DNA sequence: ACTATTGCGAAAAAAACATTTATTTATAGTAGCCGAAAATAGTG
DNA sequence: CACTATTTTCGGCTACTATAAATAAATGTTTTTTTCGCAATAGT
């Protein structure tokens, strides 16, 4: 999703490079696992359990 | 004063306040305060 | 031991600097050729065509120079100079019809040269006011020259194209 | 853990000193991705997303094989058993699960 | 020392009671360029006195590169004579002056941070984005910029007067810190 | 605050016995006991959208929050300050935390902001002299260079013993500091020099390229930064040798005013060329204008057989008014239909 | 953009040491090596009153607004201060952190 | 299948409003691209 | 030992934001809102 927004752009449709971009999101893998073994509750999707 | 010493530098130094948080010699971040030169006092019981 | 490059001690890693810069002449080498040769799963599969390259970092590294207005222009030259000066001197200053005379130079740098032959030979643009007459007769051959590229009288053939579009209003 | 460039082992903090500034015992999480920039396919190494907190005497902590003299220059005891995170200063442990 | 800062681009609009079609000047003229799908208006440029006409659609003119004074109202109606020939009323009423720029030459290095640091609540710069400070002065409302040369660009002038009083205000107010 | 019979003005609380009771100091009363603890909507929108974009960069740079909240105020005001309308939205944030980052003097420059969004960096430039005039932001940190130089050696990967080469770094640049380039250069270039010359003497990890992965600035006008503190003093004195011990000034020799010497009471208020003569100078004539007459403007004038070939070029030309055409003809069309 | 100081030792009739401040040390943190008892504080904090207004962009009266929020040893027996360190976080931000 | 009831989705548009079009001073500062020249090293 | 060729070595140049301060018709878009369409879904 935060590709496509700009694959919706004329200009800005051949110089595109798409891992300058890849630090946004890097943040959301860190803080998701500590604060599962901080606060030792894992919540899931594909199964639903808590 | 023998102010603030590094953890392994190990390094007497007096820090400037408001300045820094690191040591000289090494850029180890952890830095112990000296035991002071104040008498103290003490039972033997 | 003067500061520009002695080649001294252990340098870990340099050929990832070398293997960069030295590449980073021939990136300019392919666009050279360019500017001579103008003076003369289906979506996957060209994908596949297209060059497989791996990255290094020191290659795309960008500077204060990078992703701005303007580029090199051309530098110009005596057989420029007298297709220039001739049709400077028949109009008055007309930056639009030589600009299609010079096919891949653009409006701005001509802009530009107009600018720069200011200070280089002042004298030169001072008898550019005083030509106001007919030059010596050899503009003929490029007035000519500007009309065998599509040779069409525009007077009296640049007239009918309008007449058939807005006949078709009338129609609709 | 490592580059593929300088191929190191790593350069990474000491766990006890990790555990006095309350921060997260880590170790980089590092892929190479292939993609398309534009007029060419571009593959490029090393791309770093986030920091894997792992386990104490693992074999990508540097606590795994040692001889009492670099741990005694990281001053951790060599008794210790080990099997555990230090998650932003105190050290937590999974339990073993079990269900039918 | 008594120098002088000379005054370089001189602008002025007028006024049109007529309004101007693009056809019937462009057309026929000498420096004809108009490109309505780059810039809504017509130039002209004459090599005396080496100043520039810009016109307007709606019927407005704005003439710039005049020099000196009395030369912008020589070369303005200079270009009213070309659009007499048109069947055009061409007037001309009110001559507003208010754009005057002028540089001048100082001719000992300064610094620029120590005064930035000093009167750095009413004036300051950016380094990396531009090499030299921005001083404003709201006296005479003037603004303008300085250098590490010394020479100081008296740039935007509302009235040629209103400069004079501000341009030696500013010199014995600078030449402090003199370096050594 | 005031006790009932002493009326005393200071009040200290027990703690000993744990009654937590309120007392004046004075007399002794008691003054309380039992202590009692305790145990538009689119205007929220846009900033609720715009609360994860400010934060979406902060985890790029790897900025610790209190820049990231404080310049959430700044943000704030020039919301309310109507800066926000008309400028493009990635512009208005990365602009506005560059501010929080200077008061902070972070090692951060402003170039970086621009670099994964692909613009040149006096395009955001351009945003960010806007905001500090119409926003009135008086007091503002220097761009200090001395920051940059210790944070550029973690990431250059250099020899364990690298608190002496930014030791020796900073005595060089301290010692350039005295001296007379960094007025209206660049701060990331001067910093990005004297780490490069400490680096120099000590190994060879000057490549001139890999500290351009660092500092990002072309690899000559650093190099014209070698050359240029060559030739003021004392640089001969230590371009070989001559351990960093001296402590000299030497000439004051900005490279501007040798350029310009190689090329080649106050004032009195009724000496000055006025204003108002030179505007009476030729009459104000309105519609007349025929006292400016010459023989050059007056043959300023077509060519009267080739006004046909003037625009029969200008007409070959054309392309917009044949596609402008239709647009009036369409809107014949629309209008009806 | 307001830190926390540690300002300590406030002085009375010649002397430096209050009852509560036998004990604090020079730089405000409680000097290594002696004890402590009810009162007598051994970390002295001090906080901006201005903890969440708006940052007007300008220097006009900032001089007076450290308000005093220490923590006091409580307890009833008398314990020792062994020794404290003082580091920096993930952050940029400083700890004080002192074992009793 | 197909028609109707629904929510959102996209786009107008409104109002504002900063962003572009051509001037002239330079001045110092980058930054790119080009020889200009000069020494140096392979190899005769 | 010495020629020939080349890789530096060194400017040389050309551009190029800036700056304000006008003028001004575009000339962009933005937020904010409102409009309008279609598909979304489910019951015809
Ligand atoms: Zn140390």
């Amino acid at each position: 999703l935060s590709i496509d927004k700009v694959l919706k752009k004329p200009n800005r449709a051949m110089e595109y490079d798409a891992l300058l971009s890849i630090n946004v999101h890097s943040n959301n893998i860190t803080s998701g696992l500590n604060r599962a073994i901080s606060t030792g509750n894992w919540s899931l999707k594909r199964f639903k359990m808590e | 004063t023998l102010k603030y010493i590094c953890a392994e530098c190990s390094s007497k130094l007096s820090l400037s306040r408001t300045d820094a948080v690191r040591c000289k010699d090494c850029g180890h971040r952890i830095l112990l305060k000296a035991r002071t030169k104040r008498l103290v006092q003490f039972e033997a019981r | 031991c003067k500061p520009n490059f002695p080649i001294g001690q252990i340098s870990e890693n340099f050929e990832k600097s070398k293997m960069a810069k030295k590449a980073k002449l021939e990136k300019r080498r392919h666009l050279r050729e360019l500017r001579m040769r103008a003076r003369q799963k289906n979506a996957s599969i060209e994908n596949e065509y297209k060059e497989k390259v791996d990255e290094n970092p020191f290659a795309n590294l960008y500077n204060y120079g990078s992703y701005g207005r303007g580029s090199y222009t051309d530098p110009w030259t005596v057989e420029e100079m007298i297709k220039f000066y001739k049709a400077l001197s028949m109009w008055g200053t007309d930056f639009n019809l030589i600009s299609q005379l010079y096919p891949y130079r653009s409006r701005k740098q001509v802009k530009a040269k107009f600018v720069n032959e200011e200070k280089k030979r002042p004298i030169l643009i001072e008898l550019a006011l005083r030509s106001k007459l007919p030059p010596n007769f050899d503009e003929y051959c490029c007035e000519i020259k500007k009309n065998i590229g599509t040779v069409a009288d525009f007077n009296e053939k640049l007239i009918e194209l309008q007449n058939e579009h807005k006949h078709h209003m009338k129609e609709i | 853990g490592k580059k593929s460039s300088s191929s190191t082992k790593d350069y990474l903090t000491p766990p006890h000193e990790c555990r006095l500034r309350d921060m997260t015992y880590s170790a980089p999480i590092y892929v190479d991705i292939e993609y398309t920039r534009g007029r060419n396919i571009i593959m490029h190494k090393d791309v770093e997303i986030g920091r894997m907190p792992i386990m104490l005497r693992s074999n990508k902590c540097i606590l795994y094989d040692a001889d009492e003299s670099k741990m005694a220059k990281l001053n951790e005891c060599p008794l210790d058993p080990g099997g555990y995170f230090i998650v932003n200063g105190t050290e937590k442990v999974i339990l073993v699960q079990e269900q039918l | 020392s008594g120098i002088v800062p000379t005054l370089q681009n001189i602008v002025a609009t007028v006024t049109l009671g007529c309004r101007l079609d693009l056809k019937t000047v462009a057309l026929h003229a000498r420096n004809a360029e108009y490109n309505p799908k780059r810039f809504a208006a017509v130039i002209m440029r004459i090599r005396e006195p080496k100043t520039t006409a810009l016109i307007f659609a709606s019927g407005k003119m704005v003439v710039t590169g005049a020099k000196s004074e009395d030369d912008s109202k020589l070369a303005s109606r200079k270009y009213a004579r070309i659009i007499q020939k048109i069947g055009f009323a061409a007037k001309f009423t009110d001559f507003k002056i208010q754009n005057i720029v002028g540089s001048c030459d100082v001719k000992f290095p300064i610094r620029l941070e120590g005064l930035a640091f000093s009167h750095g609540t009413f004036s300051s710069y950016e380094p990396e984005l531009f090499p030299g400070l921005i001083y404003r002065m709201v006296k005479p409302k003037i603004v303008l910029l300085i250098f590490v040369s010394g020479k100081i660009v008296l740039t935007g002038a509302k009235q040629r007067e209103e400069i004079y009083q501000a341009f030696e205000a500013i010199y014995p107010v600078l030449s402090e810190f003199r370096k050594m | 605050p005031v006790c009932k019979n002493c009326h005393g003005t200071e009040f200290e609380r027990d703690l000993s016995n744990a009654n937590n009771d309120l007392v004046c100091k004075a007399c002794g009363v008691v003054s309380e006991d039992n202590p009692i603890v305790s145990e538009l909507e689119s205007r929220e929108a846009t900033l609720n959208n715009a609360r994860r974009k400010l934060r979406a960069v902060s985890y790029a740079l790897h900025i610790p929050e209190y820049i990231t909240d404080a310049a959430f105020q700044w943000y704030k005001l020039a919301l309310a300050n109507n800066f926000v309308q008309g400028r493009r939205s990635q512009n208005v944030i990365a602009s506005c935390l560059y501010v929080a980052c200077r008061k902070e003097k972070t090692h951060h420059m402003l170039i970086d902001f621009s670099s994964r969004l692909q613009v040149s960096v006096y395009s955001i430039g351009a945003t960010f002299l806007k905001m500090v005039k119409k926003l009135h932001i008086t007091e503002l940190p220097l761009a200090d260079p001395s920051l940059f130089i210790q944070h550029f050696a973690e990431k250059l990967d250099l020899a364990d013993k690298k608190i002496k080469v930014v030791k020796d770094a900073v005595k060089l640049a301290q010692r350039m500091s005295k001296d007379w380039m960094f007025e209206g250069r660049r701060p990331a270039g001067i910093a990005g020099a004297c780490i490069l010359l400490a680096c120099r003497m000590n190994n060879l990890r000057r490549t001139h390229t890999e500290i351009v992965a660092v500092s990002h600035v072309a690899e000559e006008t650093l190099q014209q930064r070698l050359n240029e503190f060559k030739n003021t003093k004392a640089a001969k004195l230590s371009v070989q040798k001559f351990r960093e011990n001296d402590v000299e000034d030497g000439e004051a020799r900005p490279p501007s005013f040798v350029k310009n010497r190689k090329k080649e009471c106050p004032r009195n208020l009724h000496l000055l060329p006025t204003t108002d003569t030179y505007l009476s100078k030729v009459s104000d004539d309105p519609d007349n204008l025929e006292d400016v007459d010459d023989e050059e403007l007056n043959a300023h004038l077509l060519n009267e057989e080739a006004s046909k070939l003037k625009e029969r070029i200008w007409i070959g030309l054309n392309a917009d008014f044949l596609l402008e055409q239709e647009s009036k003809r369409l809107k014949q069309e629309a209008d009806i239909a | 953009h307001t830190q926390d100081i540690i300002g300590g030792m406030r002085v009375d009739e010649n002397g430096d040491p209050i009852w509560q401040h036998q004990s604090l040390g020079p730089d405000g943190l409680g000097e290594v090596g002696m004890k402590v008892q009810s009162g007598q504080i051994y970390i002295n904090k001090s906080v901006p009153t201005n903890s969440a207004d708006a940052p007007n962009p300008n220097n006009v009266n900032v001089q007076t607004q450290y308000r005093e929020a220490p923590v006091i040893y409580r307890g009833p027996e008398p314990s020792h201060i062994d020794q404290v360190m003082m580091s920096v976080s993930d952050n940029d931000q400083a700890l004080i952190k002192v074992l009793l």
